[PDB]
């Protein structure tokens, strides 16, 4: 499965197959330093929403204080001291305080369940793209060529363990969109044309890998005319030694 | 400079209050304008480490009104700031003042600097040169997503009038209310369940890991 | 019609290399509210009487400032991608590809592409600037220029914490990783590679080989160039509606909201010093009340509509950040997600 993932993001799974240890070693170092990385600092965009929700509810019973234009915000002090004909006015004004606060503390939690199903959608989107298949969306599933994701339960959320392949340990090397050999440009199957100084090689874009040019490696199209940077090298066909 | 017919006495704004007057002894139009104008903010970094702090006045140009002038006294294209020190070094932004300026409690007093969008870098581009890399290394990233908030319910009832009999008689006049605010708040709730079994049921059938724990190296 | 038969195929034997435009909005004006000055003024009495709904206002600015700190998160996720400022090297030899027009110009005051000048000189803002002095406006300036009206009643615009300048060079950063790179950078360590190689690889993610690039070079070339030209034309001649509109919606409410002050709300009359002198406190308190009530509603009915805006300003932002991640750091198999045609 690593191999087949590993074909998914344009290197050869022989990559794989020879440094199967040391890919395994590095995967089991990088679960160990999350965990660190968990255990000694946050779950801010988690905990923001219970801290929302609580704050909400502690100020909705606070604005049980409002005289909202009343001479007393407790109901039992306006109903005693004032008969029903003037106390019903008073009443009336708290009536309509608290009413206008329920409106706006529902308001607000609609619009907090709109920004809850938008994250949850695509929450289960990431979901269906990562985990259960590997996606070529770009930073889609973390920084880099994603490889697969592992899902872990949270307090009021999901968290995504999003296993990436980033590069590393660069080399200069020359370049050239095309060799011909005898008249006839070859162009790379699947590779780039690269030259360690003296000889020149076709490799893979993600992975040094060289490889000599033969005639499975390259394919024919044109004359030495049409494209501008094109250089000289021998192209060797494996049939020759065949035939001697 | 306003101009008053000889019948008129007061002069009024889109917003109804009085901007212009004329004088009942000098016959001469005077305009009002109000005495409160201007921003302020207050840049603290926490009262459990240090009492001092900064002020940003947003519409002040010094080059005043301002509650005190102490020293230190730094102009930004987010107004006047005072109260802190400034510095040609560019860090990353830890209090954002505003138009490229923050803030931080370095070395003890309060600085403020333009922030810095990273380490500078060029790529050696050239006609016939490529770069292809060698290794590689596999990292593991953390992605937090929330799913769900705390469902809840309201009874206007017991929230506005308690157990008080006469403020429950007169709140049915408002009945179609709280109809609407608990109809609104059980779409929440059942939005909620839905979205961690859209979230989290993608599959209906529980597989199991087996006792043989031979992933070929990879510890899970 | 399509001459459909069982026995029939048509291929392309041309093609043509098109530039088109998108246009998103990524963010919205940052506002905050005084309310005693917007509700009462400089009344003392209004002031004492507000008291009684200090938790209301506390929601309103909380509500307010939520929004702000949000619209830079929205810049920040947007154009804060790579933290590596990449610079264009002199050697502008590009294959015959020709970016001037979207590369940096030195030769003005800011690092801005000649395209990049002209989106700028076709929006008009409402705040050239942010220091609005008090002697600026005083006198008759007062009631006519509508910030100041703004101003002296409480309301307020809050800067952007990342300015032109910045947005500017992370974007040229951008391009010059792109035009140097390919899409290498967005994933790891930025690897050098030419840009005719890196195009005869983006040939190859439609399906089309790269042999037809490295014969038809100098034609791609042009037709590049000639698009390029053409896009700028048209952006010059005709609009930037999406953009326009949430600057004209925000000065469009912050004016309703000062016009909103000469509602009577059901009181004898809707100045203050009117219902102050003329009244005693014990009877001019139930128009106070009364005016409070019709101007603490008002502001409560804007805080939503903003936030409403907000919601949606913060789906087109998560729009531009995917598009962005999808279509410049990379290349996108999406089908009209990155323009009509193979991207
Ligand atoms: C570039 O790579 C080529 C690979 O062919 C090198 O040429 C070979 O080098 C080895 C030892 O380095 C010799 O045993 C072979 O005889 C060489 N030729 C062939 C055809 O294999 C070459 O030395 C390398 N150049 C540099 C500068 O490293
Ligand atoms: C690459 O090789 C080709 C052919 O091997 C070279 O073509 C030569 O071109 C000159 C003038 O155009 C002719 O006089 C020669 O006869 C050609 N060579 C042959 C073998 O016929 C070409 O010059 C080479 N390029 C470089 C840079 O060396
Ligand atoms: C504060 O006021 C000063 C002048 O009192 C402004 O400085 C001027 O800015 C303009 C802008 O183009 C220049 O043309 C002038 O040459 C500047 N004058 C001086 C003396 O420097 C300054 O810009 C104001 N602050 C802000 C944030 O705008
Ligand atoms: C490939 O080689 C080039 C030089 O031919 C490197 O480019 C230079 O890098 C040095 C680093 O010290 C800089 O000082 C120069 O300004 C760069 N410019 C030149 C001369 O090209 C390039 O860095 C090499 N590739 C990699 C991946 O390092
Ligand atoms: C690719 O990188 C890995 C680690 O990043 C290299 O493995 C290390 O090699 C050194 C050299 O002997 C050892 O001391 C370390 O113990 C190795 N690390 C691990 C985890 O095994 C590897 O050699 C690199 N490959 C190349 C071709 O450079
Ligand atoms: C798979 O690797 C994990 C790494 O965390 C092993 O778990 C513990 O690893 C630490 C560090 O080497 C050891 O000190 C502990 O003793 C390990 N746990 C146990 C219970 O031994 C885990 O054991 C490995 N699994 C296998 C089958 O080797
Ligand atoms: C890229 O295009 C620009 C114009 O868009 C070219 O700049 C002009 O070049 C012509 C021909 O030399 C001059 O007559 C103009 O004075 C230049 N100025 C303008 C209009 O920008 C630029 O030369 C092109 N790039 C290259 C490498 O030629
Ligand atoms: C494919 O289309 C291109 C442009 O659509 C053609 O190139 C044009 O050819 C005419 C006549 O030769 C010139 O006048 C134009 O200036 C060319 N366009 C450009 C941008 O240079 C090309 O000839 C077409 N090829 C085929 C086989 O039909
Ligand atoms: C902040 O101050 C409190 C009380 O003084 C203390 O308990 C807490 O540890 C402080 N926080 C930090 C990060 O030091
Ligand atoms: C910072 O650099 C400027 C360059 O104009 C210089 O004038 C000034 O003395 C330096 N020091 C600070 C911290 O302003
Ligand atoms: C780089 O320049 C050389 C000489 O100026 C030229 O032959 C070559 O084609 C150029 N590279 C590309 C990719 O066009
Ligand atoms: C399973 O066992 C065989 C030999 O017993 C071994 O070659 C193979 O690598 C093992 N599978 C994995 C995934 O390591």
């Amino acid at each position: 499965q690593m191999a087949y993932r590993f074909n998914g993001i344009g290197v050869t799974q022989n990559v794989l197959y020879e440094n199967q240890k040391l890919i395994a070693n590095q995967f089991n170092s990088a679960i160990g330093k999350i965990q660190d990385s968990l255990s000694s600092t946050a779950l801010g965009k988690l905990q923001d929403v219970v801290n929302q929700n609580a704050q909400a509810l502690n100020t909705l019973v606070k604005q049980l204080s409002s005289n909202f234009g009343a001479i007393s915000s407790v109901l039992n002090d306006i109903l005693s001291r004032l008969d029903p004909p003037e106390a019903e006015v008073q009443i009336d004004r708290l009536i309509t305080g608290r009413l206008q606060s329920l409106q706006t503390y529902v308001t607000q939690q609609l619009i907090r369940a709109a920004e809850i199903r938008a994250s949850a959608n695509l929450a289960a989107t990431k979901m269906s793209e990562c985990v259960l298949g590997q996606s070529k969306r770009v930073d889609f599933c973390g920084k880099g060529y994603h490889l697969m994701s592992f899902p872990q339960s949270a307090p009021h959320g999901v968290v995504f363990l999003h296993v990436t392949y980033v590069p590393a340990q660069e080399k200069n090397f020359t370049t050239a969109p095309a060799i011909c050999h005898d008249g006839k440009a070859h162009f790379p199957r699947e590779g780039v044309f690269v030259s360690n100084g003296t000889h020149w090689f076709v490799t893979q874009r993600n992975f040094y890998e060289p490889q000599i040019i033969t005639t499975d490696n390259t394919f024919v199209s044109g004359n030495c005319d049409v494209v501008i940077g094109i250089v000289n090298n021998t192209v060797y066909d494996p049939l020759q030694p065949e035939l001697d | 400079n306003k101009k008053f017919l000889p019948f008129q006495q007061f002069g009024r704004d889109i917003a109804d209050t009085t901007d212009a007057v004329r004088d009942p002894q000098t016959l001469e139009i005077l305009d009002i304008t109000p005495c409160s104008f201007g921003g302020v903010s207050v840049i603290t970094p926490g009262t459990n480490t240090s009492n001092q702090v900064a002020v940003l006045y947003q519409d002040v140009n010094c080059t005043w009104r301002v509650y005190s002038t102490g020293s230190n006294v730094f102009q930004t294209r987010a107004g006047c700031l005072i109260g802190a020190e400034h510095v040609n070094n560019s860090y990353e932004c830890d209090i954002p003042i505003g138009a490229g300026i923050c803030a931080s409690y370095q070395t003890q007093s309060i600085i403020a600097y333009t922030m810095s969008l990273g380490a500078e870098n060029s790529v050696a581009y050239s006609n016939n040169s490529i770069a292809i890399p060698t290794n590689f290394t596999i990292s593991v990233t953390t992605e937090i997503l929330p799913v769900s908030m705390t469902k809840t319910s309201v009874d206007c009832t017991m929230y506005i009038c308690g157990d008080s009999t006469e403020c429950s008689n007169l709140l049915l006049q408002y009945g179609s209310f709280c109809t609407q605010l608990n109809r609104a708040l059980t779409g929440i709730a059942v939005e909620q369940d839905k979205n961690t079994q859209e979230v989290f049921a993608q599959v209906k059938q529980i597989y199991k890991t087996p006792p043989i724990k031979d992933f070929g190296g990879f510890n899970f | 019609s399509v001459a459909y038969s069982n026995n029939s195929i048509a291929i392309p034997t041309n093609f043509t290399i098109s530039v088109t435009t998108e246009i998103l909005p990524v963010s919205m004006t940052k506002t905050s509210v005084d309310c005693t000055m917007y509700i009462c003024g400089d009344s003392t009495e209004c002031s004492n009487l507000l008291l009684q709904y200090g938790s209301f206002c506390t929601q309103l600015n909380r509500a307010l400032t939520g929004i702000a700190v949000e619209q830079d998160k929205n810049t920040q996720e947007v154009f804060a991608q790579v933290k590596q400022i990449y610079k264009t090297p002199p050697i502008k030899d590009f294959g015959g590809f020709n970016f001037s027009q979207i590369l940096p110009d030195p030769s003005k005051p800011s690092k801005r592409s000649p395209i990049e000048d002209l989106l700028f000189n076709k929006v008009t803002l409402a705040d050239a600037g942010f220091i609005k002095q008090y002697g600026d406006c005083l006198g008759d300036i007062a009631a006519r220029d509508l910030i100041c009206a703004q101003k002296f009643n409480g309301l307020t615009v809050l800067p952007p914490l990342l300015t032109d300048e910045m947005i500017a060079q992370y974007t040229s950063a951008l391009l010059a990783g792109t035009i140097t790179s390919g899409w290498t950078f967005g994933a790891g360590p930025a690897l050098q590679i030419p840009f005719p190689m890196q195009m005869a690889y983006r040939f190859n993610g439609i399906g089309v080989t790269q042999n037809v690039l490295y014969e038809n070079q100098k034609l791609i070339a042009n037709q590049f160039n000639s698009a390029i030209g053409k896009i700028q034309d048209s952006l010059s001649s005709t609009a930037l509606g999406k953009l326009q509109d949430v600057v004209n919606q925000n000065a469009q409410a912050l004016n309703t909201l000062v016009k909103q002050l000469s509602s009577n709300f059901g009181a004898i009359s809707s100045v203050l010093n009117d219902i102050l002198s003329r009244l005693d406190p014990p009877e001019a308190e139930v128009q106070i009340d009364r005016l409070i009530t019709g101007r603490l509603q008002s502001l409560q009915t804007y805080v939503t509509q903003q936030l409403i805006r907000a919601a949606e300003i913060r789906a087109s932002a998560n729009l531009a950040a995917t598009k962005m991640s999808e279509c410049v750091l990379g290349q996108s198999k999406r089908v009209d997600f990155c323009g009509k045609g193979y991207h």
